[PDB]
């Protein structure tokens, strides 16, 4: 029955504030205690603080006392928050939660909210560069190397589509500068490298721009 | 041998369970009571040998009587006027008297009046916590209320006020008491009671404080919640009282503006502007938040305690608010809680701003929005500071952090029943006895 | 303060099995305790609020107890649902969470095929040389790489990635990227990447000689 919708996210620009929200429904507003939870990638879950709805009463956690800053509505049933100054390590997707709070102490969490990805990157949309990767030299193996693009999605594929022998496309990095990289690599029989065609195929959408790498010339 | 089953009627004993309790008060006065007809009188009787437990968190008469408030100002408010009509368009600039920054209301708008046909340029003053401005045109202005709810003005006559009022169980229950006089509001008390009805409790509003309370036996008491270290709120109950004594100095004029109903506002303001201020020896203060330190370390040994004040939320959590005669107040308590403490009598006073409003949205939860006629002439009060709202901020490492809070009405009256609890009797039993019955 | 120290990283456990998770605390959190499972991305949900009490709509399969400071969750009909990740909570004090525990599909131990790339020249030219290695089809996830440069340690400015257990043959493929600029990769000679795995009998290190 309960529903915590969310809204706000993308991409927030370097030293920019940002301004999430949180959308109540199907309980009396006044009875839970709503929390706000990070996580960052590579990183367990932390907690920022709470906003007690019925009076607003906000608490923070102490290295970030000075940034956050909690409100809410209570006729529309809406909640916010506000982190000031945002740095590079704020790349985080962020949880609006209910917890199950007795008449005088506070509990677990039971419902989580649908969450909002949350970007800290200043650059324009980008294209990638494209590095291949020199073949080692049974089963050999090469790679290319997707650099500096932005922002998401973009499309690896090796020799048009056409050769799927161990292919595989890491996930993304988002690297300090802002800019996201990634590498994608293939395993052929070792004797492929002086014959064989490689083909590395690169795409992004919200540039448009296209590139396919030959990664064979050097076979060294 | 020979022992047979007997059954006995009338037994001292007894388990617990929840059940309506009754209202009984003296007599009835101004024509929180609206109860007829009855007349208590309360007899304690000390039991021996009795080990019995409590609960101050778990007992349901604090829902009965917070259900019973609201039930008694709803029927307050049910018959009194409603002020729909007053949410057309306010055209404000107020700048007559020396200080419109103060209130700024000196507004203007079209009322329709006894005809339904013509209307009339009326004005009258308000604060502007009560009033918010409308988009475009800074000039042009709104009830704070009004697109959010309905608006009903208190009746001048019917002034609910903390009358005192004693709770009764209703026949085959029995109101335990406990009178231990270092209990923390739970656990066990060896040393049991039991009466007719509560005494005469009073149903104070306030908020960071609660005043016009008892004084606990021994020192200074901190009750809290024990299940997790995290909690909501803690109570702390004084045993020497602190006076606090506050007044608005000018001259009120009450008009009243036929939207038979009438509608009363503020008409005028006379005498020179002076805001409104409260007074505390600061000498006693600085000795009742010391023993609350010294207290408090005890639960929390290893820690320094800091008090600070409260941090975002509404007027009625950011300030400590309460009402004398038939007006509010929101007074700026900053100056008070700043204080530290390491981890190892009427000389001074401490004087403190504050601001009144009108427009006092229910207290417990927004939907329902009183408003106050205003009180002519000057005002004075005074009254008795008994404990202490606190509620301390988690995730602070090597130093606790505790300030004022208390929005939720429901702790300010379980900071009171902790002594109570209703129990059923069980007044039949089975035994073992010699018998015979002839056939 | 509560530091949850949740271990161990990963479970290996085939469909139907019973698995055990831990969750060490600290220090005291008395019975406040609860798990969740963690699930692609999507809002976690409630199976224990406390050391033992499940919480309502969880599968009965879920069970937990409390060792004091230690606590435990245990599924015992382990479906294919299940292999996701799951984080242990305490109320007790401030409010922390575990690392997450992720559960696989089991296997039989794979080595990885380890490979060392010289930077690109065109990277050269752009002056950010950066060295990558790459682990292929192992199994458990344990394997572990060090750069090293003339047989220098590097740490810090290096990045790694893991793709998902490989269905085809329950395998994860690894990468390694050592960033750097072409001052810097003109300070050695010698780059490698010391690989080490279980799979492995020993810190089979991938190196290349520049130029
Ligand atoms: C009856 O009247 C009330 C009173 O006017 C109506 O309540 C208003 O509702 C609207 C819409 O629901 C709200 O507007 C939104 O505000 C968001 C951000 O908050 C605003 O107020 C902040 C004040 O906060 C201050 O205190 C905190 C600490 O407590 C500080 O951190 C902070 O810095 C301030 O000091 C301001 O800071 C802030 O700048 C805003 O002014 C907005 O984000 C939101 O944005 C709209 O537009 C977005 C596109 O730009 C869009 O994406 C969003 O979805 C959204 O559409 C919007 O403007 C008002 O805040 C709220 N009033 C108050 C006083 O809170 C109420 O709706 C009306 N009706 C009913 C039925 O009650
Ligand atoms: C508990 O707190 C309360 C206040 O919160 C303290 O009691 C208050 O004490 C002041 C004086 O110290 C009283 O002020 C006078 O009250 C009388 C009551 O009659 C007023 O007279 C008239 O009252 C009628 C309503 O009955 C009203 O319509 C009239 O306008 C009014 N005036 C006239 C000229 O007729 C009188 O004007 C003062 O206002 C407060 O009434 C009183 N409050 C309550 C609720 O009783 C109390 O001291 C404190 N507890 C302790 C132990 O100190
Ligand atoms: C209760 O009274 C205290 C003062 O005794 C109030 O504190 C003061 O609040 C003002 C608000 O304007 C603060 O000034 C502002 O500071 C911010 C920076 O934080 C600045 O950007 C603004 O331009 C403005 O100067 C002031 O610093 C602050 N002083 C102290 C000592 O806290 C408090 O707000 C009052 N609370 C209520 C509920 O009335
Ligand atoms: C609560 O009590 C503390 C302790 O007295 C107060 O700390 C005071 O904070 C103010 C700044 O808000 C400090 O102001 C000083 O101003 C001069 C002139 O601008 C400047 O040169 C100094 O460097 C300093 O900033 C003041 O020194 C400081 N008091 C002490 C004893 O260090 C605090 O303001 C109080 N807060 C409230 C809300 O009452
Ligand atoms: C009350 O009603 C009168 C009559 O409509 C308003 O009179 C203003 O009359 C001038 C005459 O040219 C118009 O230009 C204004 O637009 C009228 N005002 C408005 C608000 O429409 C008068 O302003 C009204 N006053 C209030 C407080 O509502
Ligand atoms: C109540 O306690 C406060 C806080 O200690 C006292 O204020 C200090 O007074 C001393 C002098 O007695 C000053 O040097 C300090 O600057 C004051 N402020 C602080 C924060 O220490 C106040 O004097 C005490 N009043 C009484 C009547 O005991
Ligand atoms: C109050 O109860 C406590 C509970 O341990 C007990 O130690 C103490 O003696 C009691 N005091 C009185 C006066 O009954
Ligand atoms: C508490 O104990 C004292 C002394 O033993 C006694 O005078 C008092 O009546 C007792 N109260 C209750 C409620 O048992």
């Amino acid at each position: 029955q309960v529903r915590l919708a969310q809204y706000g996210g993308g991409v927030k620009r370097l030293g920019a504030t940002m301004t999430l929200s949180c959308v109540a429904s199907g309980y009396t507003f006044n009875d839970y205690y709503i929390h706000w939870v990070r996580q960052a990638p590579g990183q367990g879950f932390e907690l920022l603080g709470y906003i007690d709805p019925a009076n607003g009463r906000p608490d923070y956690a102490g290295a970030l006392r000075e940034r956050l800053s909690f409100y809410r509505d209570k006729s529309m049933e809406t909640l916010y928050m506000d982190l000031r100054s945002l740095r590079y390590d704020d790349t985080a997707m962020y949880y609006c939660v209910r917890n199950v709070g007795t008449a005088g102490s506070l509990l677990h969490y039971d419902h989580w909210g649908s969450g909002s990805p949350v970007i800290v990157s200043s650059a324009s949309t980008k294209g990638p560069s494209v590095f291949p990767l020199a073949p080692s030299s049974g089963t050999a193996a090469l790679g290319c190397l997707v650099k500096d693009y932005f922002p998401e999605p973009v499309t690896v594929s090796w020799n048009s589509g056409a050769l799927t022998s161990g292919v595989h496309t890491f996930p993304a990095v988002l690297q300090s500068s802002g800019l996201y990289s990634l590498s994608s690599v293939v395993t052929v029989p070792s004797s492929s490298l002086g014959t064989q065609t490689y083909i590395c195929n690169v795409n992004h959408k919200p540039s448009n721009t296209k590139v396919d790498k030959r990664v064979e010339p050097k076979s060294c | 041998e020979n022992l047979w089953v007997t059954v006995y009627y009338g037994v001292p004993v007894w388990k617990e369970a929840k059940t309506t309790l009754f209202c009984a008060s003296d007599a009835k006065a101004y024509e929180t009571h609206a109860c007829v007809p009855t007349d208590p009188n309360p007899q304690e009787m000390v039991l021996k040998n009795v080990t019995e437990n409590f609960n101050m968190w778990k007992n349901d008469m604090v829902d009965q009587m917070h259900e019973d408030v609201i039930s008694l100002w709803d029927q307050s408010l049910k018959p009194c006027v409603k002020l729909t009509p007053l949410c057309v368009t306010l055209n404000c600039t107020n700048a007559t008297a020396s200080n419109s920054s103060i209130i700024e209301g000196m507004c203007s708008f079209n009322i329709t009046t006894e005809l339904r046909d013509k209307r009339e340029k009326k004005n009258a003053l308000f604060y502007k916590l009560d009033i918010v401005q409308l988009d475009g045109n800074s000039s042009q202005y709104r009830l704070i209320n009004c697109n959010t709810s309905v608006i009903t003005q208190a009746c001048p006559k019917v002034s609910f006020d903390p009358i005192p009022i004693h709770y009764c169980a209703p026949a085959g229950y029995a109101i335990l008491k406990c009178n231990n006089k270092t209990f923390t509001g739970t656990g066990p008390c060896n040393n049991v009671s039991t009466v007719q009805c509560t005494h005469g409790i009073k149903p104070v509003v306030s908020t960071q404080l609660l005043l016009n309370g008892s004084l606990a036996e021994g020192e200074i008491i901190i009750r809290s919640e024990n299940i997790t270290k995290n909690v909501k709120t803690i109570i702390v109950h004084l045993n020497e009282s602190v006076k606090i004594e506050c007044t608005r100095p000018n001259n009120k004029t009450r008009t009243s503006i036929r939207i038979g109903q009438w509608f009363y506002a503020t008409g005028q303001v006379i005498g020179d502007i002076r805001e409104a201020y409260c007074n505390i020896n600061e000498s006693k203060w600085n000795e009742t938040l010391q023993r609350v330190s010294k207290k408090l370390k005890e639960y929390f040994p290893h820690k320094n305690i800091t008090f600070q004040p409260s941090s975002g939320g509404d007027l009625e959590i950011t300030t400590h608010s309460f009402n004398c005669g038939g007006e509010f107040f929101y007074c700026n308590t900053s100056s008070l809680f700043n204080r530290t403490y390491m981890a190892n009598n009427s000389t001074r006073t401490i004087t403190i701003h504050c601001r009144i409003k009108q427009i006092i949205n229910m207290w417990q939860e927004v939907g329902r929005a009183m408003y106050a006629p205003p009180i002519a002439g000057n005002i004075t009060c005074i009254s008795n500071i008994t404990g202490l709202l606190l509620t301390r901020d988690g995730g602070k490492n090597n130093t606790e952090t505790f300030r004022p809070g208390g929005g939720n009405m429901k702790d300010n009256w379980r900071s009171e029943l902790y002594k109570y609890k209703v129990v059923k009797i069980e007044p039949l039993g089975v035994a073992p006895t010699r018998c015979k019955r002839r056939v | 303060e509560i530091v949850l120290t949740q271990s161990p990283a990963t479970l290996s456990a085939s469909p139907g099995e019973r698995v055990t998770l831990t969750c060490r605390a600290s220090r005291s959190v008395r019975n406040n305790v609860a798990w969740y499972q963690h699930k692609g991305g999507q809002s976690p949900r409630l199976l224990i609020y406390d050391a033992s009490t499940r919480a309502a709509g969880v599968p009965a399969r879920f069970s937990g107890s409390a060792s004091g400071t230690e606590f435990t969750l245990a599924i015992s009909n382990l479906e294919s649902e299940d292999f996701t990740v799951y984080f242990c909570l305490q109320y007790n004090n401030w409010w922390t969470f575990g690392q997450g525990t992720r559960v696989d599909i089991k296997r039989t131990v794979a080595a990885p095929s380890v490979f060392i790339f010289p930077p690109s020249d065109e990277q050269l030219k752009s002056g950010t040389a950066s060295v990558v290695c790459l682990l292929n089809n192992f199994y458990p996830r344990e394997a572990k790489v060090q750069w090293k440069v003339d047989n220098a340690l590097q740490s810090g400015n290096s990045q790694e990635s893991v793709t998902e257990q490989d269905s085809k043959d329950s395998t994860y493929s690894l990468s390694s990227t050592l960033t750097l600029s072409k001052a810097d990769y003109e300070k050695h000679k010698v780059y490698a990447c010391e690989v080490t795995h279980q799979g492995l009998s020993s810190p089979v290190t991938k190196s290349f000689n520049r130029g």
